[PDB]
């Protein structure tokens, strides 16, 4: 039952721009997320100081998937353990308790890959935190799909889009609610050229081009959030990326990374039947 | 800025 979510697909009514995504299929300068848009957003919350800390995907009922330097980053001093965490499902205001709506769970062990490169150019990008007791579903909290080979070989193009949601910062100040933003995948040249970083086939990028008007890209805060794309073929939604890494934000020229969630699952699989 | 969370929680 992935990726339907209960206030859209499950009553087959579409949100204000998913249409845009589909016909592509051929937060800096995002807006306000719609209630349910994404029942499977995760916010890392940090206990002390109270704190927004990442963002995050819910991929089952007991596993959230986030980037793996939203808690290890030893440049910047960052070892998070499970106690020093929450995860906070079924949001949508940034800083407010959601009595009756938002379910804050604790978190029973992180997994980050073993290959994780957070000395160079931040390669495998990616973690799993398994929840101490599972969460109960509901209109504002359900799991996005992960995608098999054949959903990345014909979602994962240039030129199509995907979306991109966060609590992160509006300008390279905070919203008051979830953002979304849809951004087109690039073409590997143009990444590769945008930056002096090197990049690997564990990552795409995407954003706009300067030539192409329109803008749109994460930023602090986003890390770790989703990017899902809307399969047109069984309609479910699907998380291709990770809010990773960038250079600012919404910059001309500039593109955002995403850990590519197909080339991981190898992993991701491994760490799901033999610890959960 | 964020509202307190419940104790619950916390603990
Ligand atoms: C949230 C933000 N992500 C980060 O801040 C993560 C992050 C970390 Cl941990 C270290 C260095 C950078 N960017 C600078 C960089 F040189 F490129 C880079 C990339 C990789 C490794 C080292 N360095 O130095 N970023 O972007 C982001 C902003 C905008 C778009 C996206 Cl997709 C993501």
């Amino acid at each position: 039952d992935c990726g339907l979510r209960p206030l859209f697909e499950k009553k087959s009514l579409e949100d204000k721009t998913e249409r845009e995504l589909l016909e592509s299929y051929i937060i800096v300068e995002g807006s306000d997320a719609e209630i349910g848009m994404s029942p499977w957003q995760v916010m890392l919350f940090r206990k002390s100081p109270q704190e927004l800390l990442c963002g995050a995907s819910l991929i089952s009922d007991r596993w959230v998937l986030t980037a793996a330097h939203c808690l290890l980053y030893p440049p910047w001093d960052k070892n998070f353990t499970e106690n020093d965490l929450l995860v906070r499902i079924g949001k949508h205001s940034r800083t407010r308790y959601e009595r009756n709506i938002e379910k804050i769970s604790m978190l029973e062990k992180i997994y980050i890959h073993p290959r994780y490169n957070w000395r160079e150019n931040l390669d495998r990008d990616i973690a799993l935190m398994k929840l101490k007791k599972p969460v109960a579903f509901s209109d504002y909290i359900h799991p996005v799909c992960l995608p098999d080979r054949e959903t990345a070989a014909s979602l994962l193009q240039a030129g199509y889009k995907g979306r991109v949601t966060g609590w992160g910062n509006l300008k390279e100040g905070q919203p008051s609610v979830l953002q979304v933003v849809n951004l087109p995948i690039v073409e590997r040249p143009v990444c590769k050229d945008s930056t002096r970083i090197r990049i690997t086939d564990n990552m795409f990028c995407a954003g706009y081009k300067p030539d192409e008007g329109k803008r749109g890209d994460a930023c602090e805060g986003d890390s770790g959030g989703p990017f899902v794309m809307k399969s047109p073929f069984n309609n479910r939604w699907y998380q291709m990326g990770i809010v990773s890494w960038g250079e600012g934000c919404d910059r001309d020229g500039k593109y955002g990374f995403y850990t590519h969630v197909f080339r991981l699952k190898k992993w991701i699989q491994k760490v799901i039947d033999q610890f959960g | 800025d964020f509202e307190e969370i419940p104790e619950e929680y916390l603990a």
